[PDB]
């Protein structure tokens, strides 16, 4: 969360993104990546949608807000690489 | 005797660094023909300063 002494203390992913909304930076920083909480704020609030594995011809599942992207090899394409 | 104290002023006590509380910005600069073109700018200042 948002606080005064909370963020004061160092911010831990296990100390705020768990308990509380994870709402962001405290999303981030201790991840300090935009490479990884990107990664991690879609997988919070909306659920992991490459659980399901739904990327077929072996392609790569990619977890977005609300939606997700499949990379699909030479000679495939469609939404998710069908 | 008892007067009592002195104490019209609060007495303070600040973080030993000033502020401990800061947060993390980006500059940007006024864009050119757009009314608010609003664009981001990095060539000299460092994108993250608090
Ligand atoms: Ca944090
Ligand atoms: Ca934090
Ligand atoms: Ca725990
Ligand atoms: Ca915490
Ligand atoms: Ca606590
Ligand atoms: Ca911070
Ligand atoms: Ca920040």
């Amino acid at each position: 969360a948002n606080s005064f002494l909370e963020e004061m203390k160092k911010g831990h992913l296990e100390r705020e993104c768990m308990e509380e909304t994870c709402s962001y930076e405290e999303a981030r920083e201790v991840f300090e990546d935009s490479d990884k909480t990107n990664e991690f704020w879609n997988k919070y609030k909306d659920g992991d949608q490459c659980e399901t594995s739904p990327c077929q011809n072996q392609g790569k599942c990619k977890d977005g807000l609300g939606e997700y992207t499949c990379t699909c090899l030479e000679g495939f394409e469609g939404k998710n690489c069908e | 005797e008892n007067h009592g104290t002195e104490d019209e002023l609060p007495n303070y006590c600040f973080p030993l660094g000033g502020v401990i509380n800061t947060e993390t910005l980006t500059k940007v600069k006024p864009k050119t023909g757009q009314e608010n073109g609003w664009e981001k700018d990095a060539t000299e200042f460092s994108d993250k300063n608090e």
